[PDB]
């Protein structure tokens, strides 16, 4: 089925690979090669999955956890019981998240539009990239990547997080969460504006961007527009992630050592370093 | 306990929610229709909302959605199957019959209006007190298409007055006829104006609007989805 | 080449708007004030006006006050010596009074009460702001959707320092207003109540916060995705739908299965963003008053 103004849309042609051959719909979605991509490897994926729950010997949800080989496999193979699935199922994770973007691409050139979601998925896969490929290898084994299970990635966390430490005085840590917080303070803000413009005061006429500039300047003094919030909400997104993927990456590699203790540079700059009182001295 | 209570409840209000929300985005495009433009057996299990009415400022009227869909206009493709699911082939010329990454919708034939009711969008040179405040000033620049050829110059910007943004280029052609160029689609440089999306010989093909100094709603949708359309039809022609 | 429209090409100027007018009360609005370029560059270039009614006075009074009131103590722990006020500035920390004076107000000026005094003044700062919020769509005659969404914020704030303190007992339950003692105590909290990580509200309030960033990169990449289209004019795009919210639609509905509208996008984002707010005020409202250790709970959800 189609959507009432859909089928002038359903052409040929914007394909990256395969030419014709995959250019088809089935239903709402769109094939393509990275259609059959990301279906061939999230299967496969998923097949490893049950095969790794018989080997744990569970079939719950909640119970299924496959761990990644340990620390002392280092950067090398490991049997399937233990490592080995992970591995594979890594393998085919990245297969899977790489082949959706591509189809998006393709999905972009049929539309004619720019490639800015494509774009925006990508700095996804490389804080997933970031967790169980980068930082494994630059700290010598797989061992540091998190499990693929509910429950057991969350302890992973706080785990990695304690070793540390208190993981907040992770500068750049704290740099991402101003970033995801602010986000949310603009999604609720951009939502709340456009509807409160499109919703007026019951029996009212829809009110235009240019009362949205106003309620803003006399809000706050400043109207970012119409434009900017967008080009301003994909940045923050983005930001948010880009220092959460860096905020990892530094740490156990260039820095091992407790959290904390990394501000004490400041507290012994020189000029200051030695004067009695406050909280320091 | 009153914590167990508690969650309980909220995965309640959660699916009455998302039910709300996706009843709440259904108020365009539904009902779903099967390629013959045929009302579709299966809908889905989110039944259509009750509609709701806009009113539009300026005198402009009414809005009811959801309500009557139809594209009011004819679509030039042919079948290429005998199957549901496969792609339509343009019957004529893509570029032309508004089709597929070239097509436009039959939006109304007004210009948009500020808050006050003035037209939104106005040639720089009837806007008074506008200027060119920074970046690299367009008007002179020669036009330049995929093909590396020349197709015109830039006469003038037509710009957004109520958030000040630039928003199209007026281009001279050889005949000394004028087109619009979306902003977003050109790429300002020292010496010219790039265009990528279109050849030099589609400049011309590029929809002309009635007035000189307003363009409208539907005009606009012409224009864009024209420009485009280029990227994949002008692509035979796009030597570089 | 290829153009992102991440940044404008060229920046152009026209006379200050003043903006709509509707109910508002012109002799409260302030003076235009100065054209930044560099703003202009990602989104307007204009500065002001603003309205500044008694009510918005009053809030920006109170907020001074409150920011004032935690900078003396700060000055009062560094001994008045700038070097060191510098020096252990994220050190820093405005306590709440001892758990022995609970819910009263009779606690020594160096030891509580000037945290009581600062927020009060926060309290006024931010009470007058959301009745502000109310007010400035009223007089332009729109919904209320901004101060119904930032209720959602004041929600987890006013948990956090009034309702749980004060169904808990004591003053001492609050947080303390300091850059370092507020991280602190935010990782005290979780380990006193058996670690956050069991209490269901946490997790909501989390798939929440990772939504609001999966949906605004989602949201404005589709914007500028088809600003070719002229897309960024929600409103008109709402009520005379153009190639640029179709095209929108579909790239979603052939990606993923189903797809919005230019309004209805709009309704998922306000409830995507209130969600985290929402839930985790709950979630920390219930953390000591009815569930004291959340892995015990989670045990046997009793
Ligand atoms: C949420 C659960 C915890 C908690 C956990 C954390 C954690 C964990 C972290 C913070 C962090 C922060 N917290 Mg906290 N925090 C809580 C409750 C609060 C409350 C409150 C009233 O309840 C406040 C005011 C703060 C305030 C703050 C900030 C100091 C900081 C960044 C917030 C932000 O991104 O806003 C975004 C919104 C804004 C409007 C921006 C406000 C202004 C910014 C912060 C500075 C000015 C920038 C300027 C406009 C532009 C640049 C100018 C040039 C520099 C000149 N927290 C509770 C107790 N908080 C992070 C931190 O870095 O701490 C040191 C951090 O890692
Ligand atoms: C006890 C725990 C520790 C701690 C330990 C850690 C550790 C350790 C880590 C973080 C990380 C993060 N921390 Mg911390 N952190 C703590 C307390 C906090 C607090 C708080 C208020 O106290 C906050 C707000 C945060 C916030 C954050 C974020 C900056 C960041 C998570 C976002 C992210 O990385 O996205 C990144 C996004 C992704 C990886 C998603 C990728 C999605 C992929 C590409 C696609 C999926 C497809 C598919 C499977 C989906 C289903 C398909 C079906 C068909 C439907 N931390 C305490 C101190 N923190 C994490 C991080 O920064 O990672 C880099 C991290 O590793
Ligand atoms: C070691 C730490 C503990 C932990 C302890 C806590 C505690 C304690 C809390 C959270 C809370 C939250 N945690 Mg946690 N959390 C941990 C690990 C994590 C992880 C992680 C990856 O594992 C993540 C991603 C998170 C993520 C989150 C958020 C979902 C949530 C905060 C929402 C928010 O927007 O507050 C930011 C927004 C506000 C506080 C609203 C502010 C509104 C007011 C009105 C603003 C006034 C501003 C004005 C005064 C001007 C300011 C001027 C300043 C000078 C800048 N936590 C571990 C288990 N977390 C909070 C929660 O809600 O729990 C359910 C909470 O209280
Ligand atoms: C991001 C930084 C840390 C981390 C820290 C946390 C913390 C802290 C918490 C979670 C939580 C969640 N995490 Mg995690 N998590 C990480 C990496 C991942 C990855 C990954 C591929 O990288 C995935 C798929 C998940 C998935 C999940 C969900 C089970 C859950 C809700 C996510 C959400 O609402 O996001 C927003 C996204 C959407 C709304 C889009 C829809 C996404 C759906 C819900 C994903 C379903 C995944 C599915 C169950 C399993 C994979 C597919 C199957 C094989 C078919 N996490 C890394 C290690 N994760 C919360 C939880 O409740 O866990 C128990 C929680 O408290
Ligand atoms: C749903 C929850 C999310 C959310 C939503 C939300 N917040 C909101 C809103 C909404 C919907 C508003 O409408 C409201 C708003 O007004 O936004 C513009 C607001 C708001 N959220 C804010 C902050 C904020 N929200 C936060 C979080 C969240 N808000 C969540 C992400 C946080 C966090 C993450 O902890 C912060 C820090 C404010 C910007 C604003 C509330 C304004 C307010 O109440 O101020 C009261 C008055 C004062 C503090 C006095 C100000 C005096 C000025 C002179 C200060 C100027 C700045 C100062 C740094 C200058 C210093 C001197 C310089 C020379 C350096
Ligand atoms: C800019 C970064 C932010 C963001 C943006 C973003 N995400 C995106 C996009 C964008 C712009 C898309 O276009 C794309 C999308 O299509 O959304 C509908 C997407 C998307 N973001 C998703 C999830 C997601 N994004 C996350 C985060 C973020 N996404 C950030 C906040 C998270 C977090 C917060 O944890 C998650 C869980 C997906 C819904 C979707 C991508 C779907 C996809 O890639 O399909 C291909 C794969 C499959 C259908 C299944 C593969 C199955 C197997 C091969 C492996 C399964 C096991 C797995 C590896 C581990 C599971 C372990 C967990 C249980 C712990
Ligand atoms: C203004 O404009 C806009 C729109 O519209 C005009 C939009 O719609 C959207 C999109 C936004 C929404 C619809 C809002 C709701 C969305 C969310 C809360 C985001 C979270 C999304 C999901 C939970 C859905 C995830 C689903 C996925 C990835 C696929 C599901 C698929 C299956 C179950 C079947 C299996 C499919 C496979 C393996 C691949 C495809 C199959 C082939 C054969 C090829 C945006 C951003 C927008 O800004
Ligand atoms: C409608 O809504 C509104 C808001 O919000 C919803 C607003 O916020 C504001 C006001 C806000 C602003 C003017 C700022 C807006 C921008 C941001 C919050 C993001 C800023 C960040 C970036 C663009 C990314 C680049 C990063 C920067 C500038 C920070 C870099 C880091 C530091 C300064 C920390 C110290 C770092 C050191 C010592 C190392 C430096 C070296 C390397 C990193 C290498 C307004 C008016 C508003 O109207
Ligand atoms: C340069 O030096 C001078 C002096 C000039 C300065 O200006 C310096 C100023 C500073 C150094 C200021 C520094 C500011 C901070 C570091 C502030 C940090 C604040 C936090 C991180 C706070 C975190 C969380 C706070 C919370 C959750 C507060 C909640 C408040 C309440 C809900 C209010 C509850 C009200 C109460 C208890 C009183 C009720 C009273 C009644 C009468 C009804
Ligand atoms: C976070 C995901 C929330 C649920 C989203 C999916 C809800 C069902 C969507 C059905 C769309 C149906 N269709 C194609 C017939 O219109
Ligand atoms: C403390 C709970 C806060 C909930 C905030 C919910 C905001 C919803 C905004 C849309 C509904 C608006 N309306 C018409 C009622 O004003
Ligand atoms: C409107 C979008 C709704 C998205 C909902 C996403 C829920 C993710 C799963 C949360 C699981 C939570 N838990 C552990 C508390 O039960
Ligand atoms: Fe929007």
């Amino acid at each position: 089925a189609l959507l009432s103004f859909e089928r002038k849309y359903r052409v040929p042609g914007g394909t990256l690979v395969g030419g014709n051959l995959f250019d088809f719909w089935v239903g709402p979605f769109y094939v393509g090669f990275f259609g059959v991509a990301t279906f061939f490897f999230a299967a496969l994926g998923i097949i490893l999955i049950a095969w790794s729950a018989v080997l744990q010997g569970t079939w719950n949800p909640q119970l299924i956890s496959v761990y990644p080989p340990a620390l002392e496999y280092g950067l090398g193979g490991a049997p399937l019981a233990k490592g080995g699935l992970w591995q594979i199922i890594t393998i085919c994770a990245t297969g899977a998240f790489v082949s959706w973007a591509l189809r998006e691409v393709e999905i972009c050139r049929k539309l004619g539009i720019g490639y800015h979601i494509p774009f925006a998925f990508a700095f996804a896969i490389l804080a997933y990239l970031t967790l169980v490929l980068f930082r494994p290898v630059m700290m010598g084994a797989w061992g540091y990547a998190f499990p693929y299970g509910i429950w057991t990635h969350l302890d992973w966390v706080s785990n990695t997080g304690y070793t540390y430490g208190n993981f907040h005085y992770n500068p750049a840590h704290m740099i991402a969460i101003s970033f995801f917080f602010t986000n949310a303070l603009a999604l609720a803000l951009h939502g709340a504006l456009v509807l409160s413009a499109a919703n007026p005061e019951k029996g009212k006429e829809m009110r235009t961007p240019d009362h949205e500039d106003t309620f803003f300047r006399d809000l706050v003094g400043y109207s970012i527009g119409t434009l900017g919030i967008h080009r301003l909400g994909l940045l923050l997104s983005l930001s948010a992630v880009f220092f959460s993927a860096l905020c990892m990456i530094i740490t156990g590699t260039i820095w091992f050592d407790q959290w904390v203790d990394w501000w004490q540079w400041w507290v012994k700059l020189p000029w200051w370093a030695n004067i009695p009182g406050g909280i320091n001295g | 306990d009153l914590a167990s209570l508690a969650i309980y409840s909220f995965w309640i209000f959660l699916a009455g929610l998302i039910y709300y929300l996706q009843t709440e985005n259904m108020r365009e495009g539904y009902p779903l229709e099967n390629e013959d433009g045929t009302p579709a057996a299966n809908q889905g299990p989110f039944p259509l909302p009750k509609p709701k009415t806009f009113i539009l400022p300026h005198g402009r009227g009414t809005l009811t959605v959801p309500g009557p869909e139809s594209e009011d206009r004819p679509i030039a493709l042919a079948r290429t199957a005998v199957s549901e699911g496969f792609p339509h082939a343009p019957t004529g010329d893509p570029m032309k019959d508004g089709v597929g990454p070239a097509s436009w919708v039959a939006r109304r034939d007004l210009p948009e209006l500020d808050g006050h009711g003035h037209n939104k969008i106005k040639p720089m040179k009837a806007a008074a007190g506008f200027h060119v405040s920074a970046g690299k000033n367009p008007i002179g620049l020669p036009v330049r298409g995929c093909d590396l050829e020349i197709a015109g110059k830039v006469v003038d910007i037509w710009v957004d007055i109520p958030e000040q943004m630039a928003r199209f280029l007026e281009v001279e052609l050889k005949d000394g006829s004028t087109r619009l160029l979306p902003m977003q689609m050109v790429k300002v440089q020292s010496n010219r104006v790039h265009v990528n999306a279109l050849s030099s010989d589609l400049f011309a093909g590029i929809p002309t609007i009635k007035s000189p100094t307003e363009v409208t709603l539907l005009e606009e949708d012409k224009i864009c989805g024209y420009v485009a359309g280029g990227l994949m039809y002008a692509a035979p022609k796009r030597k570089s | 080449a290829e153009y992102q429209n991440i940044f404008s090409q060229v920046q152009v100027r026209g006379p200050a708007d003043l903006g709509m007018t509707e109910d508002v009360n012109l002799a409260n609005r302030s003076g235009v004030g100065p054209f930044s370029t560099l703003l202009g560059w990602f989104g307007n270039a204009q500065l002001g006006p603003i309205y500044l009614g008694s009510l918005g006075v009053l809030s920006l009074f109170s907020g001074l006050m409150w920011f004032f009131t935690i900078g003396i103590w700060f000055w009062y722990q560094a001994g008045w010596n700038p070097a060191v006020f510098l020096r252990d500035l994220f050190f820093f920390s405005l306590e709440p009074p001892a758990p022995e004076y609970g819910l009263s107000f009779a606690a020594p000026l160096k030891e509580g009460g000037l945290w009581l005094i600062a927020s009060f003044f926060m309290f006024v700062a931010v009470w007058s702001w959301w009745g502000r919020t109310y007010l400035r769509a009223q007089a332009l005659g729109m919904g209320k959707h901004t101060a119904w969404a930032f209720l959602s914020a004041i929600w987890l704030w006013m948990v956090l320092g009034f309702i749980r303190p004060i169904l808990m007992g004591s003053w001492s339950e609050a947080v303390p207003f300091g850059i370092f003692s507020h991280l602190d105590w935010t990782n005290n909290f979780s380990l006193v109540h058996g670690n956050l990580r069991y209490n269901p509200f946490h997790g909501l309030s989390i798939a929440f916060l990772y939504g609001s960033a999966l949906l605004f990169a989602m949201h404005g990449a589709t914007i500028l995705a088809v600003s070719r289209f002229g897309g960024e004019r929600e409103l008109e795009q709402i009520a005379d739908r153009g190639t640029a919210a179709e095209r929108a639609a579909l790239f979603w509905r052939w990606t993923m299965g189903f797809n919005a509208t230019m309004e209805g996008i709009h309704r998922w984002a306000i409830w995507m963003a209130v969600l985290v707010t929402l839930t985790g005020g709950i979630g920390i409202l219930l953390s000591g008053t009815v569930v004291d250790n959340w892995y015990v709970w989670g045990q046997n959800h009793g």
